[PDB]
């Protein structure tokens, strides 16, 4: 609506990178306690942001943790825009490779890991 | 000799590391109840018995032992008479370590340990890389002699994110991964030294930090609050401050950056 203390606003959303690692459950359900998802990124102009705001490894709200193969986003836009590192996604371990990171120094390119990992986040609403 | 039938062709269709789900096709004619045996072929062993309603032509067994040879049989009763038993053996998987923590960080190296697995592993298979997902190193780790087993990965990349799974090995069979993560320090600048030491100006000379950085930052004090700072780019490995009090007796600190990632500190002094 214009911007809470400690987010910044980015074309028409809010924004706020935790520094805190946790599991990516924990990370969308810390952000579903400020009325937020972990963020989706549906425009190159979005991931640039996302990335450069971070500068660092992060959850995004990517993952296919109910259907193997089929990546959501957490707030249930339409994938309509992907950034994917060289062979990615590709469920290397069998065991909960579904949820996406934000490699920051690859151009803020994607890899599917385990759900289990802890990492930073940011988090977005309206 | 079974005066009556029982159920037959028995299968063990699927096996985690605790639990196996038993198959069978039931009795032809009338069975009042039918008994599942099993239990370790180890002779020191004995059976567990359950006794099923007649219509179930399946069971899944629970609580079993990791990387355990078992055997288990399916009859029937009726009155006093015990039908023929279905037979088969089948193994459960092993499981995965328990517990994974790093201890000691570095700029290059991680200090693993993990709980050992309940099934016999002599050795542990470590497979890591970067979460970039590049190609994987591999190691194996002889079984620590305690409860425990550790590693120290080294010749790693100052400043990122690695993932790590790690999988207990016996013969040629695997435990499935489990998984963990853990970011290496950033380099630190070593041996800031002197080169000059003017009235007005200091011509630092350093030990470059090593791994992708993305600047270094050297910040300078000369009175008790008042401190100020410069930043200088990747290649360069010396600067010159100019703008100081006349022989003013300085500390200064160099420390490198990447991302939100900053590395221990160096420092001398200067006149
Ligand atoms: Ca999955
Ligand atoms: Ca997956
Ligand atoms: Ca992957």
């Amino acid at each position: 609506e214009q911007c809470e203390e400690g987010w910044t606003k980015f074309q028409g959303h809010c924004y706020r990178h935790f520094p805190d690692r946790e599991t990516w459950v924990d990370a969308e359900r810390r952000c579903r306690e400020q009325q937020s998802h972990l963020s989706s990124i549906v425009t190159p102009e979005e991931q640039e942001f996302v990335n450069k705001n971070a500068q660092d490894y992060q959850w995004i709200g990517l993952n296919d943790r109910t259907i193997e193969g089929d990546f959501r986003w957490s707030d249930g836009h339409s994938l309509q825009f992907e950034k994917w590192r060289p062979n990615q996604p590709d469920n290397f371990f069998a065991t909960g490779e579904d949820c996406v990171v934000m490699i920051w120094h690859e151009r803020g390119e994607w890899n599917d890991v385990p759900c289990n990992y802890q990492l930073p986040f940011t988090c977005k609403k309206g | 000799i079974p005066v009556i039938d029982g159920p037959t062709q028995i299968l063990v269709r699927d096996v985690s590391d605790t639990v196996a789900f038993v198959e069978w096709t039931p009795p032809r004619a009338k069975v009042d109840f039918i008994l599942l045996k099993y239990g370790l072929v180890g002779g020191e062993g004995g059976k567990t018995t359950f006794r099923l309603q007649p219509p179930l032509s399946q069971y899944s067994v629970q609580a079993l032992r990791p990387g355990s040879r078992y055997e288990v049989s399916i009859s029937a009763v009726r009155g006093t008479n015990e039908s023929d038993a279905s037979s088969t053996q089948f193994t459960t998987e092993i499981d995965a370590p328990k517990n994974l923590r790093v201890g000691s960080r570095t700029a290059t190296s991680l200090d693993l340990e993990w709980d050992n697995s309940e099934a016999e592993a002599q050795e542990y298979k470590v497979v890591y890389s970067t979460l970039a997902g590049e190609q994987y190193h591999e190691v194996l780790v002889p079984k620590g002699i305690g409860p425990t087993t550790k590693t120290t990965l080294t010749d790693l990349v100052p400043g990122t994110e690695y993932g790590v799974g790690i999988s207990a090995v016996m013969n040629s069979k695997q435990s499935i991964p489990a998984t963990m993560n853990a970011r290496t320090e950033l380099d630190s600048p070593r041996d800031l030294m002197v080169t000059a030491s003017s009235e007005t100006s200091i011509s630092l000379i350093w030990t470059k930090a090593s791994g992708p950085i993305d600047h270094y930052r050297i910040t300078f004090t000369p009175s008790s609050g008042i401190s100020s700072e410069v930043t200088v780019p990747r290649d360069r490995t010396s600067y010159t401050l100019t703008d100081l009090e006349p022989g003013a007796e300085y500390i200064i600190s160099i420390t490198a950056e990447r991302g939100r990632q900053q590395s221990l500190e160096s420092t001398v002094d200067a006149f």
